[PDB]
């Protein structure tokens, strides 16, 4: 599941 | 002269308030004429009297008379002398609280004269409570006696905190800034607007004037014929846009902001820079309205026509770096700079001479734009990536040299802290990983061990970023390899329980691809 | 701090998994939304950035019934359009 949590955190990432 | 005099100034003070009417009406008339005015100013004893039955008569008549009088006495140096050594300000400070419109003005207009020649007066009115009661006077109409009334002001708190505070303490902010929304006569508006320059230098004063709604009255009159007003509107502008990004109904300056980016004057672009990079700072929804008139198109013009005056690049490109993040026009504005030709000039800001303030905006700036993938390869091709890991590898290298173990000595360097350097450009660089011909351009200048190292930091956020441009290298077997050589497998692990999440999320993310 | 507060369609989702209040920060947002998907396991393990929510509400929340993690700005367009910004 750590592939999945890594891309959501590329998403997040945009909004800091 | 001295043959009426002594007995009109023995009529002044009766028991009798009738005997003391005609007394001072025909004291006032006497007033008007040079000859008989000057007796009356070499007269000490006349001059108190008169004073003394303004300040304490309550018939109206004889009230306007004796303070027509004194008005007539303060065309004088010595005549400001007679009233001032005989206790006259702190009579005027009282007849400021009268309901009578003449005397009113009278006592508004010798106060104003004192205040102007007399040396001393600026204390004696302050001792007397005057600040209060001009403050308390700016709810009239009548638009010359606001003016009188401000210019006083000006006089009194020009460089003076406790005449500031005073104003402050007496509501003046709300009063000021009333005058601003309602009036159109310049000089009144350019004199009120001199106070709220004088105010907006406390930062105490700050939060009053903008919660007042300083900040859209003064930009009404951005557009004013008369420069004096609307570089005084500028200049109280810039220094109070720092307090307040929270307020609504700004629409019209922010438009108004935009366009003043365009002016001939170069002090007005630097100005109009500085406010709209504070009004963009942490607001949605000023950023939503700057890019809305077009905003990004005129900052990016701003920084082409600046070179290299960072007064004016540094606050346009921080105005920048708002609008390309955390709204809902990020993604164009990203877009804009680009197709405005941004982003060849927005690289070599990164490049001597700039300093490192702007070095820093800059360096965030390119984050920003990185988000965007059109600008992945265009940023590519005008040599970002290795100027952004010269500077990381320069920020870094000096943070180890005052690291040892009892931490690292914080210091600032041109009001930066190289710190934020390796932030913001191992940030940069993660979302530029996020293209195969960057992570190809990335380790290709031997940075993987580089970023191994920041693991070991002890800053939050470097350790976030370090571990995710390390995610996005792994991504390719061949690189996934080289960070295992370098020792990147034990501070991984210890990062897999970070207070910070996100950090065990890309640590895992390296660790599933290095071993498998 | 940017606070929103999220669609009643939203507001759901969020409390389907635990969610208190009816303002947020984008990061909770995202956070909620995130546990969300790795609850219900929408996300395909062959390649999991790929999630398929055909009948399940993020569908019906969203529109559509497959997008991907890494389109970025189709996911954040469909988030602003269930909040309002405060
Ligand atoms: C298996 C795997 O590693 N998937 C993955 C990792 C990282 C990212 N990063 C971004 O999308 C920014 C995507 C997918």
């Amino acid at each position: 599941q750590v592939c999945y949590q890594a891309a959501w955190q590329c998403l997040s990432d945009d909004w800091d | 002269a001295t043959r009426a005099i002594p007995e009109l100034t023995k009529l002044l003070n009766d028991e009798d308030q009738v005997v003391v009417n005609k007394a001072a009406v025909m004291v006032h008339q006497l007033s008007k004429k040079e000859a008989s005015r000057h007796a009356i100013m070499r007269s000490p004893q006349m001059v108190s009297a008169i004073v003394r039955t303004m300040q304490n008569t309550n018939d109206v008549e004889t009230a306007r008379c004796t303070a027509g009088t004194l008005h007539n006495l303060s065309h004088h140096r010595e005549g400001l002398l007679a009233i001032f050594k005989s206790g006259g300000i702190p009579a005027l400070v009282k007849m400021l609280g009268s309901p009578v419109d003449s005397v009113l003005f009278y006592a508004i207009t010798t106060l104003h004269n004192l205040l102007l020649h007399q040396e001393g007066a600026k204390m004696a009115v302050r001792l007397a409570g005057g600040l209060q009661k001009m403050v308390a006077l700016l709810n009239k109409t009548n638009v010359k006696f606001l003016a009188i009334t401000t210019d006083c002001l000006q006089i009194l708190a020009y460089g003076n905190q406790e005449s500031k505070l005073i104003i402050l303490a007496s509501g003046g902010p709300q009063a000021l800034v009333n005058i601003m929304r309602t009036y159109t006569y310049e000089k009144l508006l350019w004199t009120t607007s001199r106070v709220l320059k004088v105010l907006s230098v406390c930062s105490s004063n700050k939060p009053a004037i903008v919660e007042a709604g300083g900040m859209q009255a003064l930009g009404l009159h951005l557009t004013d014929p008369s420069q004096r007003l609307v570089q005084n509107c500028l200049w109280t502008l810039r220094n109070l846009s720092d307090a307040a990004t929270k307020q609504e109904g700004m629409e019209g300056l922010l438009g108004t902001l935009v366009q003043l980016l365009g002016s001939d004057d170069i002090n007005v672009v630097t100005c109009a820079a500085g406010i709209l990079s504070n009004l963009t700072c942490n607001n949605y929804k000023n950023k939503m309205m700057v890019c809305q008139v077009g905003g990004i198109e005129a900052l990016v013009r701003t920084v082409l026509r600046a070179g290299d005056r960072e007064d004016i690049t540094e606050p346009a490109i921080c105005a920048l770096r708002h609008l390309t993040s955390r709204h809902q026009e990020a993604e164009m504005a990203q877009n804009a700079v680009r197709l405005h030709y941004g982003l060849p000039v927005v690289v070599k800001l990164l490049h001597p001479p700039s300093h490192w303030p702007l070095i820093k905006a800059t360096v965030g700036l390119i984050r920003n734009l990185a988000l965007c993938p059109a600008n992945h390869a265009p940023l590519r091709e005008q040599g970002a990536i290795p100027r952004l890991v010269q500077l990381l590898v320069r920020a870094h290298q000096d943070t180890q040299r005052r690291t040892s173990m009892g931490g690292t000595q914080q210091q600032f360097v041109e009001g930066v802290r190289m710190e934020e350097i390796v932030e913001g450009c191992t940030g940069a660089l993660h979302i530029l990983a996020r293209d195969v011909h960057n992570r190809i351009v990335i380790r290709g200048l031997n940075t993987i061990p580089l970023f191994v190292q920041l693991l070991y930091s002890p800053i939050e956020n470097i350790q976030r970023v370090a571990a995710g441009v390390l995610c996005e290298l792994a991504q390719d077997k061949e690189a996934a390899e080289a960070i295992e050589a370098e020792g990147a497998t034990a501070p991984l692990t210890e990062l897999l329980h970070s207070r910070n999440e996100g950090v065990a999320t890309y640590a895992a993310a390296v660790l599933f691809r290095m071993s498998e | 701090e940017t606070l929103v507060r999220p669609k009643p369609l939203l507001l759901k989702l969020l409390k389907s998994v635990g969610a208190q209040k009816d303002t947020y920060t984008m990061k909770e947002v995202l956070f909620y939304l995130g546990q969300y998907i790795m609850t219900k396991r929408l996300y395909d393990e062959k390649q999991q950035h790929i999630v398929y929510c055909s009948n399940d509400l993020l569908g019906d929340l969203f529109g559509v019934p497959s997008f991907s993690v890494k389109e970025h700005r189709k996911i954040y367009t469909m988030i602003y359009r269930n909040l309002v910004v405060v």
